[PDB]
């Protein structure tokens, strides 16, 4: 029962749990670097937060090249 | 000059001259100056890429044993493109002679961790890293010794002042020891002392 | 009146018992520790006065700060200072300890030991002579003689 | 004014500030934090006492090199008090024992002491004298403590009227009275509201009032920024304490009455930020178990 | 001007090393605030840590950024050991005001500060 969209929904409510972006405003068309306005500092914070929630090691080069929550959930579905 | 004047050993002057000319002729790749002091200790002034090769040469080669390591120092000299001076000091057991290996260095480009050839250089390198900032690549442990871990700034520079920027005291407000900016209760009266009139005419550097 | 007489004699008794021996802990960083060891000498006995060298901190009566305090030493200094019984007195031995001394205009040196603990006796010298330190400890005993603690408790 | 009274350069640790503060009491807790903040500011503090030199010795090294000075007074004579306020820029009355003794009851300490010191301070000619009291000190019943404080406030307003009457709520810190009182237990369940206010912002407001003008004459009060339930307070300190001289006057002081007043400014009106219970309470609630 | 590097090839590997260092500092905070019996919430200390990372934000040479990575690595090793104490970690905070503002009027009441 390792569904795609269940993992996408747990990504969605840990993104709800993160505090330094208001409002939610979240989509798979997010690209939240500058389209939703997040620093690379906040980027790597969210990256390591996913890594801590349900991830493997997640080395920072491929984690850096994600840039998008759709591709985040797709790369978790790729690796896991 | 027969009383009260320290005599000098011209035998040792000629011997160190011949040995320095020997070393300079047999390693032309890195040797730049070999100078003999008037008080007869040998000085070899070295480009900072033959650190490991020249130290492997000087520890061995059996014409010059030189197992004993003395200081490694760094003397902070501005008005130079390469500021600092890494000063190895070597002493031969079988021969009773002392050579000062003065290799030069800048602020940022490293030298290469003499602990791989000289175990005594370990804590000397750690100390010179903590106090100056001459980076030591290919070295196992560069930590802080002779400072506080909350302290930083590499205080043996000439750029760092005499009194440091921080100052400790205790306060019962936060119930602990705090670090405030420096508040001297006395000036440290500095004395301009260098008189004119050319105390040594032999050491007159030429003008522009 | 007679209660005042009782409180006066009892206060004098307990202050006399305090000033009887007063074994310190020898903190002793630098060469002033060597001079503390030399006032433990046969020619100048601490043990004639009940003064005993004892590094047990939990039975330390007074504390002798002697040596050069540094920034790396000071937190451990006060952490040793606080694990001590509540009647406590501090003897600052040495020019370094009682105001910085020769390393005064320098980083990594706390300017004396007023900046960490309260100080009661200042004995200067570099090093203070064992003679002078022992005069300081006798003056400490007479400071303990003039304390009127239980009289202030009675008229409180 | 004579020189070396103006501020000098920067502030703190023999960076000489302006005031010369003669402080009464100051062996007590709030007085000790006030002396600590004046040593942080670096002003010259004159504290007289009556106890052993041990207590003033342990508050001594907070002061800088000679910046604080220790002298003596008695609970009766005006003479040593006038000697303490001969040369004094500002002066504060922080006195009071919270129970009756065999030589000093609640009478004549809060009655005689601010009268005598305000008299000799008016005769010396001080400015910006500040007298502390407690909030909700009213003439009404069930509080000898608070009615003696209200008599003392009327004394401060009557003789030497150009003063500053000030009152905080139940203040808490590292050596609080009521937090240790709530820990040193074994207990009654009634209705009471109460606001506690943390100590260091209170004394920063005190030193802001004493060094700033425009605040003379006005009476000030200090407000706990949440003003929550007594029973919630006891259950909160119970749960965070992790363990699932008590006279009747003290227990009535802590249970009976607490209320707000809108006449007079609080914290941010004077220009100081107030900080709530939670962070500093987690700090001070050590000593759980082994 | 052939100058030796330290570790990297441009600022990009420097960004990789500093984001690895920031990840290590971010997941290195809660053990420290649990161990040292501190006084400050987790998010406030994390915010001052990321503020310290924001402080040096205008450095472009690769050697300097690599050397700052090395400094943060040394400090992180010392904090993940128990070599440092409560005084040092509180010394990273600046709670002992000194509230001295940039207000020119407040710069005028206590002055001589160009
Ligand atoms: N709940 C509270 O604690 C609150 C208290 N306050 C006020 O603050 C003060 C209490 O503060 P705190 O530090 O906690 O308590 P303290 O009792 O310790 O402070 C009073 C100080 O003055 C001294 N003192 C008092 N009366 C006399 C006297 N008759 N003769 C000589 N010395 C005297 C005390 O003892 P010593 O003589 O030995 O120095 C002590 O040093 C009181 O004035 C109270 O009105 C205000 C708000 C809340
Ligand atoms: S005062 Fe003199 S003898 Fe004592 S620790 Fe300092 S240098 Fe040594």
């Amino acid at each position: 029962p390792l569904t795609l969209e269940g993992i996408k929904d747990r990504v969605l409510y840990v993104l709800k749990l993160y505090d330094k972006i208001d409002p939610e405003k979240l989509s798979v068309n997010s690209h939240f670097m500058k389209d939703l306005g997040l620093d690379s500092l906040d980027q790597v914070e969210i990256i390591m937060a996913m890594e801590d929630e349900f991830g493997f090691e997640i080395p920072d080069i491929d984690a850096e090249k994600l840039m998008c929550p759709q591709e985040i959930v797709d790369y978790i579905a790729d690796k896991k | 000059t027969r009383p009260t004047v320290r005599p000098r050993n011209d035998v040792a002057h000629k011997q160190l001259s011949a040995f320095g000319e020997y070393v300079a002729e047999i390693l032309p790749k890195y040797v730049q100056q070999v100078q003999v002091s008037c008080f007869s200790e040998l000085e070899i002034c070295i480009h900072p890429d033959g650190v490991i090769p020249v130290l492997t040469f000087l520890r061995d080669h059996s014409n010059a044993q030189f197992k004993s390591l003395a200081d490694l120092t760094a003397v902070d000299i501005p008005t130079r493109q390469n500021r600092f001076e890494i000063v190895y000091n070597l002493l031969s057991l079988r021969f009773n002679s002392r050579i000062r290996v003065k290799t030069y260095t800048d602020e940022l480009t490293p030298v290469e961790s003499s602990v791989s050839v000289y175990k005594a250089a370990n804590w000397y390198e750690r100390e010179i890293w903590d106090m100056f900032g001459v980076f030591f690549a290919n070295h196992p442990d560069l930590r802080r010794i002779l400072t506080d871990y909350g302290f930083e700034g590499h205080p043996f520079r000439k750029d760092f002042p005499l009194s440091g920027y921080v100052e400790l005291r205790y306060d019962d407000e936060v119930k602990r020891v705090v670090a405030e900016p420096v508040e001297l209760a006395q000036e440290f009266r500095k004395f301009d002392l260098n008189s004119p009139w050319e105390a040594f005419p032999a050491y007159r550097q030429p003008p522009e | 009146s007679r209660g005042e007489y009782v409180v006066a004699k009892l206060d004098d008794l307990i202050n006399w018992a305090r000033r009887s021996s007063l074994w310190p802990m020898t903190f002793g960083l630098a060469c002033c520790a060597v001079e503390m060891m030399h006032m433990a000498a046969p020619r100048y006995d601490m043990d004639r006065f009940g003064v005993v060298f004892r590094a047990s901190p939990r039975q330390s009566d007074v504390m002798i700060v002697a040596g050069t305090l540094t920034n790396k030493m000071a937190p451990a200094l006060r952490k040793v200072y606080d694990q001590m019984p509540e009647p406590r007195y501090v003897v600052s031995m040495g020019s370094c300890a009682n105001g910085g001394g020769y390393y005064h205009y320098s980083y990594s040196v706390v300017r004396g030991c007023d900046r960490i603990v309260p100080v009661d006796i200042y004995v200067p010298g570099c090093p203070p002579t064992a003679e002078a330190l022992l005069y300081g400890i006798l003056q400490l005993q007479k400071k303990i003689k003039r304390e009127k603690r239980l009289r202030i408790w009675y008229r409180r | 004014l004579h020189h070396a009274v103006i501020p000098h350069g920067k502030g703190g640790r023999s960076s000489v500030s302006g005031i010369v503060a003669t402080v009464f009491g100051a062996t007590g807790f709030l007085g000790r934090y006030l002396v600590n903040h004046l040593g942080r500011m670096g002003s010259q503090v004159i504290v007289p006492y009556r106890c052993e030199p041990y207590d003033t010795m342990h508050l001594r090294p907070m002061g800088d090199l000679g910046q604080i000075i220790f002298m003596d007074w008695n609970g009766r004579d005006k003479d040593s008090i006038r000697r303490a306020v001969e040369h004094s820029n500002v002066v504060i009355n922080l006195v009071g024992r919270e129970w009756e003794t065999k030589n000093f009851d609640f009478e004549d300490v809060f009655v005689k002491i601010p009268q005598a010191i305000a008299q000799v301070s008016k005769e010396a000619g001080v400015e910006k004298f500040i007298h502390i009291s407690h909030l909700n000190a009213d003439i009404k019943s069930s509080s000898k403590y608070l009615r003696n404080k209200a008599v003392g406030e009327k004394e401060v307003r009557e003789t030497f009227p150009e003063a500053t009457i000030i009152k905080p709520a139940d203040i808490f810190g590292r050596e609080d009275r009521f937090l240790n009182y709530f820990a040193n237990i074994r207990s009654l369940g009634k209705k009471t509201v109460k606001q506690p206010v943390y100590i260091v912002d209170v004394t920063k407001g005190i030193i802001n009032a004493i060094k700033d003008p425009d605040a003379r004459g006005k009476t000030f009060a200090f407000v706990g920024p949440n003003r929550y339930l007594l029973f919630d307070l006891v259950q909160y300190v119970f749960a965070v304490a992790h363990r699932p001289w008590t006279t009747r006057d003290k227990v009535e002081r802590i249970h009976t009455t607490d209320r707000t007043l809108p006449h007079l400014p609080g914290l941010e009106d004077l220009g100081v930020q107030a900080t709530p219970l939670e962070l500093k309470a987690i700090e001070v609630l050590r000593r759980h178990r082994t | 001007t052939s100058v030796k590097p330290i570790f990297s090839r441009d600022m990009n590997e420097a960004k990789r090393r500093v984001r690895e260092l920031y990840r290590a500092w971010y997941r290195e905070v809660p053990n420290t605030v649990h161990l040292f019996q501190l006084d400050i919430s987790v998010k406030q200390g994390r915010d001052k840590v990321r503020e310290m990372f924001k402080k040096n934000a205008h450095v472009t040479d690769p050697r300097v950024v690599d050397l700052l990575v090395i400094k943060g690595k040394m400090e992180l090793e010392e904090t993940i050991n128990v070599w440092k104490q409560r005084t040092h970690v509180m010394r990273f905070f600046h709670e002992t005001e000194a509230p001295r503002p940039k207000d020119f009027l407040s710069k005028f009441y206590v002055g001589h500060d160009p």
